[PDB]
């Protein structure tokens, strides 16, 4: 689970442009984000963009 | 004899089928609620005939 089978390094590219686009397609708006908490102290949403 | 009713209203499936269209907002909502109404047999791209 932890793993990526066949990769062995990972080096930086240091290119905010595509960085931001990338936080911003896997993080602050994933298609299919990670389950939402459900509880009296929660709104409901699962993601930032929502 | 056994006769059917084709009026769209008058269809049983109706209700799901509503709630299972592109048309709403609780769908373009959560792109994940897209993937139920797939699942169930009920696919929003379609139209509410298909």
């Amino acid at each position: 689970r932890l793993r990526i089978d066949d990769c062995f390094q990972i080096v930086g590219t240091g290119d905010f442009d595509t960085c931001q686009a990338q936080v911003e397609e896997l993080l602050v708006s994933p298609r299919f984000p990670l389950p939402a908490n459900i509880e009296a102290a929660s709104s409901g949403f699962e993601s930032v963009g929502q | 004899t056994i006769v059917v009713d084709e009026d769209v209203r008058k269809n049983k499936l109706k209700p799901v089928a509503t709630y299972c269209s592109a048309n709403n907002p609780e769908i373009s909502f959560k792109a994940m609620n897209e993937i139920q109404c797939r699942v169930n047999k009920i696919d929003p791209t379609k139209s509410l005939a298909e």
